[PDB]
């Protein structure tokens, strides 16, 4: 389908200060607010201004937040009850939803990245018991959700870590050297270095359940069923402007394991590159068929990933740098309400569209 | 010549072709009007040289490589706001600039009639500084305030500074942005230090990210060291084939031999000796492995090394920023045209009062300036040349206006380039207490709020009540002198502790019936001296000693308890030698911060825990380095970034400053500029007192010490009255006139009829016993003054 | 869309003296409440009971306070970080709100009225360029508000005048004189008058966005496109006992420019008179199908505004007399967070009701 997630704000958001981060939750039609204050705040979208939730505890601001999608059952029964975010403050910080629409208490605060945690993602794959965080220390971790613990650390980046994601039994992440890398959760085998950036990294993703993508660009570009089946996607927004989509099955970090190791591990792949325009992409949301991305010129876009075209740009729907995007996931029963995209920035406020 | 520059342009831009020649003519003109009319013997910065010419047409062309079409106006928008842009931006006398406008204005009546000069040539408006230029503008008050939003995106240990960008400093700095631009885009600073300006040049490094290359040597060491980091910031140039960015303070000239290693860079980009022979091979040998990196054939050592020059160019833009050498250079480092002619010198010094009036605007706007019952803070005269105040901040915007204008001029202390920046020092000492002391009026009111939350319903009410009340509305008595008392801070932040009698006399004395016409109060003791410091804190610096008959060293019981720039803490006369190693006495050194730094023989010497300044007679050049004077405004090498202060962690008690012994002692020209100048002169009642002291020995010295003490104890006492408010906190909301009905009126103020009592005891006593001490002090006067005449 | 701001006491605020007026902020989570101290409390809606901005300036006591809501976006924009209140220290002070969620600052004291200052509002109607305030000593003053200038003095009581309101160019008040008055500001014309009243009056206030309540009760009987737009409605609850809703440009206070133009200075009126409660009128507040009101027999009744029908009473609001109360009111998209009454009185709390 074509996702048009427009109008104008159906519902205007007044935030005590600005806005980091806004993410629907799993199942209901609410969303956490990510604010710099640091609070998480309940929201529903059909609603306001409520006060279910104004989750102070981010003790300096919330800098990561992630569990409010999920993609299996036996795990999902924790994830709508769960949340793992993270602060300035060092900790990542995982939290329990309970039926009351809010994180009504928190469950772990993970210590041991010294120099702000800029990214938390956590591993599904090990059905919510592995969690990969990254840090302004050039370091990435992995701990356990369930307990508590740090279960193991890596060392890829040369420079602050910026973002981070989970894909195969590796680590994806991204940083202020302009260079991507992903080593082995339970060993630093990697499975990516991207030299492609001129310039830091500033957001990853990898592609969900969206063919669509493959359908505008197949990949691999070498034989795409050499890993089609396994397209562990990536993207990499960066300070190039650019919103370059990525693939990590072949820029994957084999440290020329025979000579040039297939074309892997060097100038990262880059499928499709959106040249972006004057400002930084702050956010994205890849659709499939397209890309719903936003920057710090105000503007939110609608990009056609049939070669990358930016169809329209809202630079009127903030009026300060637009942090944060958030169009729900392709989910059909809920088209309505999975075209409905919610968004914040600096300027303090946040808007529903749709 | 030019006409074939321009008929260049006009083929690229030829649908207004008709400017050709007199256009040209008319860059030609302007030069030569101007060259005779601002020779060099007016200034070597009116060395109209015909590569100015060229120099205005760099402008011009890369600007049509953006334009997307010309029009006769777009042309002289281009050509006259960049005529400006260089011709008049390279000068200084702002009358001739004045009279150059017009010979701007009227070389276009000459030859380029038809367009628009009163909005083009007669203003300084910039094509969008954050746009591709492209014939476009973008108004630059606008801009300064795109730029607080757009550097938020630097605002991380890097910028985040409570300074604003005057409009003309935004011309300044999108002029730097095109020095960046530029392939080697060396630069020259002339002006206020670390005020918009060394700040500046750090600002647009963290805004670009650009590597400021320093001379991290000692003056112990000479030039091999100098060469060691040479070798390696060139190669971060040629080797790691990255843009770097040398800074030079004019300070870091080691010696002559050192700047002919940079003359040479600065002529062939490249260095005798130092990158000659084995370093020359060695460099071929990793150079021929970058472009063989590179899959180049400049591999081939001549190919290669001028590969190395070539990628060392584009990797230089060396910015040099300057306050006037002694050395002769006062006329410029830049005597020769050859580096005139080649380096983006900008002939800043001080701004316009038309300028401040937009610097104070955005400066009152930063921060919260207005207030209550305050309604206006100005007596004294002059509000020409700008509006009548209708409020507090209007009256810092006027009083910045003329304040700065004449804080400072008169030629004592360099008249040409006064640094605001230190009026913003003051202002921002002023915003430390428009909030701290504001929030102290809430406080206040909160004094008696807590007061009055206990009072009818159990109070039986005596001197409780006159304090209260007193209090309650002396917090609108005290609405206006505040300020007043608050100014006269600032004043003190802003030069009377750093400039000169007559410099500072410019607007100083003046400025005592000079501020401006509209209310304020002064009170009295506004004194500086007293006003920022507490008197048990004072106690702990006279009870040790300190010289307070000398007014600026009875003043470091407050620069020494908070000082953000380093004081000059000269100490032959050892006062503050005495006074700080009595003050320290039994406090620890230094601590908090803890690692030793690169500086051992200081660091080994101090990190012991609370009071301790670069102690007794330990000069620059024997204790401190030039490392700390950079590490010691920040240094996040040592404090870790993973505590995230990329601040040294160093208290004012413990923040190192010099007890230098020499008048003229080793600080760094742009922290000689951005220092607390102690004065040490030794004032008349200082020289008797010295003496008394030397006479006191006689019998009674002691007694100077203990009414010190006693005027401390004097403070005892402020508890027995703050205990009434902790202890009235609760039963006003039940008051029905039972206030005799119970113990909550009893419990609280029957306490007080003894308190009070107490109050007057030891207090009392100091009092007594300070009468009796001064008359065993004064005596010595009779020959105290004869020792004043004696040390004249 | 329907309300139920009832059930009981959802958040207790605890104030340390006496309540006097609660303002609920209309874009955040949050409320102040104006007490006696005179000390504004911010608190957190969510996270409660907690004096979010404890404020302190008032020497005496508050007596109003507003600049949460507006006239006039711009300036609103600039007032967002504005809050104005009325003392009984003469005080009517302008403080610098800060995004901290704190009065941090004060930024203008606005002086003249000699006495009690019992209500001050804002002419958010002119750009705003001009303040409205009244008190004990019969006048009603005009202050300049980008200066806080008092550009305009009004006599219309004769009596204390207990409470004002801006209609752009009219002046809503209400005294001790037991006559309901409004005034031409831009001419100084009265434009009310209305003897209504056996008791002093207590409270009044402004028709708003409630046309239907001309289908309920509307003088004169027929014919609002006569002069509805200038024949100003408000209510009027005094020491009665009653609650009287009116309609005081039927008896303007102008200088008879025919004969009689209507009731000019005549026959007051009172549109309808509710009689529930048993004393003196503290507050009311007209949701539309309902108006809330408050007595010093510590009763708050629902009013159906259709003839005056108390739909339910809440007695156990306060212990002590409940001096206000405020309404959220119900708008499209912000629903249902704003079924609430926050109330408040001399038992020194403020009750949140939901």
């Amino acid at each position: 389908l074509k996702w048009i997630p427009r109008n104008l704000p159906s519902c205007l958001i007044n935030v005590e200060s600005s806005v980091t981060s806004v993410k629907l939750h799993p199942n209901l039609p609410i969303v956490f607010v990510a604010t710099d204050h640091g609070k998480l705040y309940a929201f529903d979208l059909f609603n306001y201004t409520i006060p279910l939730a104004s989750l102070q505890s981010h003790t300096k601001a919330i800098t990561s937040m992630d569990v409010l999608f999920t993609n299996y059952t036996n795990s999902s029964k924790k994830n709508y009850l769960v949340i793992v975010t993270a602060s300035k403050d060092l900790q990542i910080h995982v939290f329990k939803w309970v039926s009351e629409e809010c994180k009504f208490q928190q469950i772990r605060s993970l210590l041991g990245h010294e120099h702000i945690v800029s990214a938390v993602k956590i591993w599904q794959k090990n059905n919510d018991v592995h969690i990969a965080s990254c840090s302004r220390d050039q370091t990435v971790k992995i701990w356990d959700f369930h307990n508590g613990w740090s279960l193991k650390t890596f060392q890829p980046h040369s420079q602050w870590v910026r973002s981070i994601d989970v894909l195969g039994d590796y680590i994806i992440s991204g940083s202020h050297d302009t260079t991507l890398r992903l080593t082995h959760w339970p060993s630093g085998n990697g499975l990516s270095v991207g030299t492609g950036h001129e310039f830091p990294i500033e957001k990853v993703k990898f592609i969900h359940f969206i063919e669509d993508s493959p359908e505008i660009r197949f990949r691999t570009p070498s034989t795409d069923r050499y890993k089609n089946w396994g397209m562990q996607y990536c993207v990499s927004a960066s300070r190039d402007r650019t919103i370059k989509i990525w693939e990590i099955p072949l820029p994957t970090l084999m440290a020329h394991r025979a000579p040039i190791p297939n074309p892997t591990d060097s100038n990262f792949r880059c499928v499709l590159t959106l040249k972006g325009h004057l400002s930084w992409v702050r956010d994205i949301s890849i659709r499939g068929q397209y890309l719903f991305s936003c920057a710090d010129d105000k503007s939110v876009r609608c990009w056609d990933l049939n070669t990358g075209q930016c169809l329209h740009v809202w630079e009127k729907l903030h009026t300060g740098f637009v942090n944060c995007l958030d169009l729900d996931v392709d989910f059909d029963s809920n088209v309505t309400p999975r075209q409905m995209m919610v968004t914040g920035g600096l300027d303090c406020k946040s808007n529903v569209f749709m | 010549i030019y006409e074939i520059y321009y008929k260049a342009i006009f083929k690229l831009v030829p649908e207004f072709r008709s400017y050709t020649e007199p256009f040209a003519r008319a860059s030609v003109h302007l030069y030569n009007e101007c060259k005779a009319r601002y020779s060099t013997g007016l200034q070597s910065h009116y060395l109209f040289s015909p590569r100015e010419l060229t120099r205005l047409v760099r402008g011009v062309y890369t600007a049509i490589n953006t334009g997307p079409r010309q029009t006769l106006r777009s042309l002289i928008r281009l050509w006259a706001y960049e005529a400006w842009r260089i011709f008049a931006d390279r000068l200084v006398g702002v009358k001739e600039k004045n009279s150059f406008e017009q010979l701007l204005y009227e070389t276009v009546d000459k030859y380029l009639p038809n367009q628009d000069l009163g909005n083009i040539s007669s203003t300084s408006l910039l094509f969008s500084g954050l746009l591709s230029l492209d014939f476009k503008e973008v108004n630059k008050t606008d801009l300064v305030n795109f730029i607080e939003e757009r550097f938020k995106t630097f605002c991380d240990e890097e910028l985040e500074v409570p300074m604003v960008i005057h409009e003309s400093m935004v011309d300044h700095i999108l002029r730097i942005d095109r020095a960046l631009k530029q392939v080697q885009g060396h630069m020259m600073l002339i002006g206020a230090s670390r005020t918009g300006k060394t700040i500046l040049t750090r600002f647009v490094a963290w805004l670009n990210g650009l590597k400021i290359v320093q001379p991290k040597i000692h003056r112990h060491s000479n030039l091999s060291d100098f060469d060691m980091i040479l070798k390696k910031a060139i190669s971060d140039c040629s080797l790691k084939e990255s843009r770097t960015c040398l800074i030079i303070d004019e300070s870091n000239i080691l010696e002559t031999a050192f700047l002919e290693r940079m003359n040479t860079l600065l002529a062939n980009a490249d260095i005798p000796d130092l990158f000659q022979g084995e370093e020359y091979d060695k460099l071929l040998n990793n150079l021929r492995n970058k472009t063989r990196s590179l899959g180049l054939l400049l591999d081939t050592e001549q190919e290669l090394y001028d590969w190395f020059v070539g990628e060392i160019a584009k990797n230089l833009h060396v910015v040099f920023t300057i306050c006037d050498p002694t050395n002769n250079k006062s006329s410029a480092m830049i005597s020769s045209p050859a580096l005139f002619n080649r380096c983006i010198i900008n002939w800043m010094g001080d701004w316009d009062t038309k300028t401040m009036s937009q610097v104070a605007n955005n400066m009152v706007d930063v921060v919260p300036m207005e207030f209550t019952d305050f309604i206006v803070p100005e007596v004294n005269k002059e509000l020409v040349f700008t509006e009548p105040i209708q409020t507090i901040r209007d009256a810092v915007v006027n009083i910045l206006i003329h304040f700065d204008r004449n804080f400072y001029q008169k030629m004592k202390v360099g008249v040409n380039p006064r640094s605001p920046g230190y009026f913003i020092d003051g202002l921002r000492a002023l915003v430390k207490l428009v909030t701290a002391k504001y929030q102290d009026l809430q406080e206040n009111q909160r004094f008696v709020n807590v007061g009055l939350e206990k009072l009818n319903e159990s109070v039986s009410l005596t001197f409780e009540k006159e304090r209260w009340l007193n209090t309650t509305k002396q917090f609108s008595k005290t609405s206006q002198e505040l300020i007043g008392n608050c100014i006269i801070s600032s004043i003190y932040e802003t030069y009377f502790g750093h400039l000169n009698e007559r410099e500072r006399g410019d607007m100083l004395v003046i400025l005592k019936r000079l501020l401006g016409k509209f209310a304020v109060k002064y009170d009295v003791n506004y004194r500086f001296i007293d006003y920022l410091v507490t008197l048990d804190e004072k106690m702990k610096w006279l009870e040790c000693g300190l010289d307070k008959n000398d007014y600026f060293l009875e003043n470091m019981s407050i620069v020494m308890n908070s000082q953000d720039a380093v004081p000059f803490l000269l100490d032959p006369s050892s006062h503050m030698i005495t006074v700080i190693s009595n003050y320290y006495g039994n406090k620890t050194v230094l601590l908090s911060f803890l690692e030793e730094g690169f500086v051992k023989r200081l660091e080994n010497a101090v990190r012991f825990g609370s009071v301790v300044i670069i102690q007794d007679g330990e000069f620059f050049d024997p204790i401190i380095s030039r490392l700390i004077s950079r590490e010691f405004n920040h240094a996040g090498n040592r404090v870790t970034v993973e505590i995230g202060d990329h601040e040294v962690d160093v208290s004012g008690d413990f923040k190192l400053f010099i007890h230098s012994c020499d008048p003229s002692g080793d600080i760094p020209i742009f922290l000689r500029s951005r220092v607390r100048l102690v004065h040490f002169v030794t004032n008349k009642e200082s020289i008797e007192t010295r003496i008394f002291d030397i006479t006191l020995t006689e019998e009674n010295a002691e007694m100077q010490r203990k009414r010190e003490d006693l005027i401390k104890l004097n403070t005892e006492y402020r508890l027995k009255l703050k205990n009434l408010e902790k202890r009235l906190l609760e039963e006003l909301n039940n008051s029905q006139g039972n206030m005799l009905e119970n113990d909550e009126l009893m419990v609280t103020l029957n306490n007080l009829k003894k308190e009070a009592m107490n109050i007057e005891k030891k207090l009392s006593e100091s009092e007594e016993f300070f009468p009796q001490f001064d008359n065993l002090v004064e005596e010595y006067s009779i020959i105290g003054k004869h020792s004043v005449k004696i040390f004249s």
